[PDB]
DNA sequence: GTGCGGA
DNA sequence: TGCTAAGCGCACCTAATTTCCTGACGGCAATCCGCAC
């Protein structure tokens, strides 16, 4: 009944995830819009009717936890392994596996249609940001939450927006030769992960997190992105997030 | 009835505390006035002083030993050292973020609702505000103080001061009153009629004009490169968020065997600090054992057996059924 | 030779013997897959993978484990302990080849070496040609388990690594330019614990970067722009009644400071702290008046454009003839 | 009932030394004066006089050899060199970072005690403030000097001054009262009746006008030149080339009746001047730490000297099993 | 409470 | 409290050659493995 547009401004995440198996950097896609839903679900049982269907991810500053060595590479470090449940629990020097982690400066432009949506809405989602994380990673501060109207009320930063096109159209003969290749020609693209793919049939299983549900195993795709700045950007559309769920693929894309 | 703890549970931090960033000062200057504070690059010349075999000893015993290190100091006009971290609190039932049973949900919602009717989280609490008061966040930089200051900030209350010199690492105070007024309002945090809590820790230490400070050393596996390395938190020293919370939950002195070591160890699940080689609690007295002796066979544990089960939950962690395949 | 080989990896005919008889009670343990996960913690009870041989699209818009080239599967157990086919299976021998190559032709080439060193080729090679497919069956809490939305409810997915993915990232990077980095934290033994080919082979392997900019990456230099500069004189017991500056020789004391603190530090617009009213609201209280003393003006005794806390301390308020003195003073 | 070492045995430096930062200054007005001291770059032009096998001499030897290095020179107008650092003294009973058995703790705790209780950490404490009196930290800047004078200073009482050209290297004073008087309160800072000490010390080296001052070289790894240490914008020196020419104190080795000087303290007795390790075999810190704690044996006091002189110094020393 | 098994 | 409005700021040509750029010794010890018997 009624649509517009939130911004949750200069927000510091420390220790966020950074590791999908090919990549290490900027954390997947499917952690933001999840960080959305939970905020949706969580405003919902407050008894405010809300529905958040687009996000839109700007950045401002980045730091990988590690060092740059002489030669221009990047060494991660990780934090001390502690007791971990299994058959060596009870010895004091346990094991280690693969492991990244990011620091990150964010803002995020989301897109609201519920009933009413002033700033009461704006106060409910800052008492309720305070008990949240963003990928594996705690919020420690942010500075203003407010509506927006055109694109001139925007900060500054730069966006993060798909380029399937840029892939689809290279080289051949395989598709990682097609990602080597346009990352090759055009130098400011990055690997992104954009969701997953089933690899067996729905059922139910045992182990599961809530046995009342629906299963399926699954593994990560990816795909290509690009930077562009605030203030040669032509839509607020161009620049939003959303689901997207065929049978068998599970997306996040950019229409 | 229940008979095994569910197949999955987990649980999550209550008390999240952010990394540290270092800064020098001077004490008659110290509320106006503060600099920053870098890391530089040491090699050293040594000697090969490690134990060798016999054989390798008569070839090695007079060579040289170049190494790379890193290291931090205070510069020649500035005597003291500032550090500003925070701690965020969160409800404790409102931290189970898995749960496939719906009875032991029920069982454990009970359990924590009688802890909060007697002892609603004021002895964890007031242990947890006397680990901020004490200044055990600092781990060789408390040898060799003369003044150590510790000032806590609430929303926009700056409480009175502490003299973190006049407190015992081995005893826990229960009669300051800023300490239970911080305690009161942690409590109310942890038993829900609150719903978050934001605390501002700042600390004054001074050690001497150009002495050593000593930053939290990385974990990294490099090849070519071996060598110390230091925390560098956006261009300056600084601390891990870990470092600091393994010092906050040093409170356990409810071990079996406290009458014979008289210090307080960190709370872990089987009593393995790093200190000492030996478990501390490894069979009777451990979290399992308990956990299954309060909810799976109704029984009530003598008090302090539920103070470390509820600070092993304040804890958190995978709590589960040993994985079958 | 496959002769001196099975020897290397241990009389000098009983060893012979132990290394076929051990491998024999093994073959049945092996698995083929595409996906593992001990890959991600190894501590997860059992043989849980999958075996994806499916199509290519090739124009998609997204890469997955089939529109990839993988060019070599890879043989998975659950214990170490039965890991002697992954081995038999890597020996090369004369020609260059390996045991794999000869075993799906059956070169002679082989058929002599084996049979002069055991009774019992035919059993084997029918158990390395014809293997089993790892099948997923169960879930652990040590596999990751997360939440999608579908269609207003939500579908439980278990996320599985793939082990063919990242062996084939690493060699087309090893030859390349793009930004990379090299993980470094898994060990031998840890390595052979999660049981694949591929991890053991591979266990630092080379992965792609992807960050941010470069001008958007923290120093120290975009961290003091964020902090505010507050004076060295606390007024309340400073030559000043009631917050008005009453010694003309004090003055000088105002332009000092202010030539001391914040005098080599320009900072633009975007990169200074409001000037909110509440502040002069909160100064004034100290001291009552319920105005301004017209005649007199707020001075933050350091520039709040040459960096400076719009806070109750960096302010003192002074006559307008005193104060067109001190914006000359410190503009110049 | 102890049997071997514990798997994670680890001390802390007890004597913590900061760097050192050089002044230039006149000698009559050495109380009001000082000027900062900069490092300058040079470039020198050289004759190929390395030895060479007997080919290539043929052909390289009438050759040009362009070389860079670095400098560090006094003014025209300034005779006096001005170095200045600081001390801090921490207990030895609390210096012990990490031990994973608590019955070794209570055996080298004991033993401290016993030590605290024959003699008071006064000898080797004497040693150490009669090597700041006679200026060892000076090393290649003490050859060639008019005057040389160092002062002492803890807390806001200036002791008197030290002629440092007439002690012996070789030898210990022990009637000196301002040592006695510095090296008592270093002593009850090491026993545990005090929680620390801060010492700042400050020498004058009068060498006269333009003359070259000697600050310390940075180590270099891959494929190089001279570089100098730099210490806020002026010349220096490290904390280890300071605190080596502070444990100088060793005289308790077999063989010191054939060579009679002090060596600095090692755990095998490496002297990289004279090329002889002097503490190899039964003499050597391991065997007699194995030989106190684990099988309570009464030694002579230069062991105990020696002992606690490394457990001033710092380590690891730790055992496999 | 042991010893296996690879790269 | 006010301190100007307009226009414009060259065309040419070049920027050296030789000789060489060190010899030594060395670059840590500890720990980070599930599973079937």
């Amino acid at each position: 009944m009624m649509k517009g547009y939130i911004l949750l401004e200069k927000v510091n995440i420390e220790n966020a995830n950074a590791f999908n198996n090919i990549i290490v950097g900027i954390p997947a896609i499917t952690s933001f819009l999840g960080f959305a839903r939970a905020l949706e679900r969580k405003l919902n049982a407050k008894e405010i009717a809300i529905r958040i269907n687009g996000v839109g991810l700007e950045f401002h500053e980045y730091e990988l936890k590690g060092y740059k060595n002489k030669r221009g590479q990047y060494v991660t470090s990780c934090p001390l392994p502690g007791s971990i449940p299994g058959q060596n629990e009870k010895k004091l020097d346990a094991h280690i596996m693969n492991q990244a982690y990011i620091d990150l400066n964010m803002s995020f432009l989301l897109e609201v249609e519920g009933p009413h949506v002033d700033m009461s809405t704006c106060k409910s989602i800052k008492s309720t940001m305070e008990t949240l994380r963003i990928a594996g990673g705690i919020i420690r501060n942010y500075k203003k939450i407010r509506l927006i109207d055109t694109l001139a009320d925007i900060p500054y930063g730069y966006f993060l927006t798909l380029r399937q096109d840029n892939l689809n159209d290279a080289a051949g003969d395989d598709m990682l030769d097609k990602m080597i290749h346009a990352l090759q020609q055009e130098d400011t693209l990055v690997p992104i992960a954009v969701g997953f793919k089933a690899l067996s049939e729905v059922g139910h299983v045992e182990g599961q997190r809530d046995p009342e549900k629906d299963h399926c195993f699954v593994e990560s795709i990816f795909s290509l992105g690009g930077f562009e700045c605030s203030k040669i950007l032509e839509d607020i559309n161009s620049c939003l997030w959303r689901y997207k769920t065929e049978e068998g693929l599970y997306l996040c894309t950019i229409i | 009835t229940l008979k095994s703890r569910p197949e999955n549970l987990s649980f999550a931090r209550c008390l999240n505390t952010t990394e540290a960033k270092f800064w020098q000062t001077d004490f008659l200057k110290r509320h106006t006035f503060k600099l920053p504070l870098l890391i530089t690059d040491k090699a050293v010349l040594a000697s090969k002083g490690h134990e060798m075999p016999p054989d390798k000893l008569e070839k090695e015993i007079m060579d040289p030993n170049p190494q790379k290190s890193q290291s931090c100091t205070l510069s020649t006009e500035c005597d003291t050292l500032r550090i500003d971290f925070g701690i965020k609190v969160l409800p404790v039932k409102e931290s189970m973020y898995s749960c496939s049973d719906y009875n032991y949900r029920t069982a454990i919602y009970q359990k924590i609702d009688e802890y909060i009717a007697e002892d609603g989280f004021l002895t964890l609490a007031k242990r947890y505000v006397n680990n901020i008061a004490n200044a055990r966040f600092l781990w060789r930089n408390r040898k060799g103080a003369e003044i150590i200051e510790t000032i806590v900030t609430i929303e926009d209350k700056e409480y009175p001061s502490f003299n973190s010199k006049s407190f015992n690492l081995d005893t826990f105070v229960e009669d300051n009153a800023t300490i239970n007024e911080i305690a009161q309002q942690i409590a109310d945090t942890f038993a829900g009629k609150r719903e978050y809590l934001n605390i501002y820790v700042t600390c004054f230490v001074k050690i001497g004009c150009a002495m050593e400070v000593y930053p939290s050393q990385e974990m990294t596996f490099d090849d070519d490169d071996k060598g110390k390395k230091l925390f560098k938190f956006e261009g300056s020293a600084g601390m891990h968020s870990q470092k600091i919370n393994n010092a906050l939950r040093t409170i356990d002195t409810w071990y079996p065997d406290y009458t014979t070591y008289e210090f307080p160890i960190p709370v872990e699940n089987y009593g393995a600090a790093r200190s000492i080689g030996i478990p501390f609690r490894p069979d009777t007295k451990s979290f399992y054992k308990l956990i299954d002796r309060m909810i799976l066979k109704n029984e009530d544990l003598p008090i302090e057996d539920k103070h470390y089960v509820m600070a092993i939950l304040i804890r958190g962690g995978m709590f589960s059924k040993k994985q079958e395949k | 030779m496959l002769r001196n080989k099975i020897l290397a990896a241990i009389p000098e005919e009983q060893k012979i013997n132990k290394y076929i008889e051990g491998l024999f009670q093994s073959i049945d343990k092996n698995h083929l897959a595409t996906h593992v996960a001990k890959f991600t913690e190894t501590n997860s009870p059992g043989n849980i993978g999958a075996y994806d041989i499916l199509s290519s699209d090739m124009n998609c818009g997204y890469l997955d484990t089939a529109n990839a080239g993988w060019k070599e599967p890879d043989i998975v157990t659950n214990d170490a302990k039965y890991k002697r086919p992954q081995g038999f299976v890597a020996m090369e021998m004369s020609d260059g080849r390996t045991v794999m190559e000869h075993l799906q032709e059956d070169s002679a080439e082989l058929r002599h070496e084996m049979e002069e060193l055991t009774d019992k080729y035919d059993e084997i090679r029918d158990g390395i040609l014809n293997m089993p497919s790892m099948q997923p069956y169960r879930t652990n809490q040590f596999i990751k388990q997360v939440f999608f939305p579908v269609g207003g409810s939500y579908h439980l997915l278990s996320i599985l690594p793939s082990t063919v993915l990242n062996y084939e990232v690493s060699d087309r990077l090893y030859r390349s330019k793009i930004p990379k980095i090299r993980l470094r934290l898994l060990s031998s033994n840890a390595a052979s614990t999660t049981g694949s080919r591929l991890v053991s082979k591979n266990k630092w392997p080379l992965v792609f970067q992807a960050l941010p900019p470069k001008f958007l990456e923290k120093n120290l230099a975009k961290a003091l722009d964020k902090e505010y500069l507050l004076p060295d004189i606390n007024i309340d017991e400073l030559g000043v009644d009631n917050g008005c500056l009453i010694d003309e020789a004090l003055l000088p004391l105002i332009i000092d400071e202010g030539k001391r603190k914040g005098e080599g530090n320009y900072r633009p617009r975007h990169l200074r702290d409001e000037r909110k009213e509440e502040t002069v609201q909160a100064f004034l209280d100290k001291y009552g008046y319920c105005n301004i003393p017209v005649g007199y003006e707020v001075h933050h005794i350091v520039p709040l454009s040459q960096g400076g806390a719009d806070s109750i301390k960096n302010m003192i308020m002074l006559s307008i003839e005193h104060h067109e003195r001190v914006t000359e003073a410190h503009a110049s």
